[PDB]
C-alpha cells in the first residue's frame, strides 16, 4: 500500500507547531485552495494586427 | 551605625556565590546590569534531538580573561574585548590544550547548537 507505516523507529521528541506559520507570521498555509488564489501570470502577449 | 571594630577576622561581611563546586568571594556589592530581561528556552520550535543542560558543569566559574591595567594605559582605551561564547573557549584554547579537557565545555565539543543565558563577573583588585 502506498502511505503504509510498518515500524517507526522515532528518536524525536515534540516540536511545537506553528499552525504553517500562523504562530510566527500571523497566517497559516495549511490549505493550498487560498494560495492557489494568488494572481499568477496566465500569458503574455504583444498585439499585432494583420488584416 | 558606625562602629568600627576589627579583629583577627577582619572586618565585613563577606558574600558569597557558590555553583556547582565553584565558590567565588566578593567583599563589595556588585553593581549588576541586566541588559535584556531573561531570555525563554526555545528548544520548542526548532529541536527534536535530545536537549539537555548539562548545569552541574557548564554552570561553574571559569576564568576567561585576566590583565594588567596600568596607569599606562590613556583614557579611551579597550582593555578586553570578549567575544564571550568564543572566549570561554579561546581562552582554553589559549591555555595551550584541548576543548575536552576542561569541564565547563565538553557539551560545546560534543554538540552542535547551544543557547543560554551568561553570567559575567568582572572582578578588580585595586588598592
Amino acid at each position: 500500500e502506498e502511505s503504509r507505516n510498518t515500524t517507526v523507529l522515532d528518536t524525536t521528541t515534540t516540536l511545537q507547531s506553528s499552525g504553517f506559520g500562523r504562530a510566527f507570521f500571523g497566517e497559516a498555509f495549511n490549505d493550498l485552495k487560498t494560495l492557489m488564489r494568488r494572481y499568477q501570470l496566465y500569458g503574455q502577449l504583444l498585439l499585432s494586427v494583420t488584416t | 551605625m558606625d562602629n568600627p571594630n576589627p579583629g583577627p577576622d577582619g572586618e565585613g561581611e563577606v558574600e558569597l556565590e557558590k555553583d556547582s563546586n565553584v565558590v567565588l568571594t566578593t567583599q563589595r556589592d556588585p553593581s549588576t546590569s541586566i541588559p535584556a530581561p531573561v531570555s525563554v528556552k526555545w528548544s520548542r520550535w526548532t529541536s527534536n534531538d535530545v536537549v539537555d543542560d548539562y548545569a552541574t558543569i557548564t554552570s561553574r566559574w571559569y576564568q576567561i580573561a585576566e590583565f594588567v591595567w596600568s596607569k599606562d594605559d590613556p583614557f579611551d582605551k579597550e582593555l578586553a574585548r570578549l567575544i564571550l561564547p568564543r572566549a570561554l573557549l579561546s581562552s582554553i584554547e589559549a591555555n595551550s590544550d584541548a576543548i575536552c579537557d576542561v569541564p565547563n565545555t565538553i557539551p560545546f565539543k560534543v554538540h552542535a547548537y547551544w543557547r543560554g543565558d551568561m553570567e559575567v563577573r568582572v572582578q578588580i583588585n585595586s588598592n
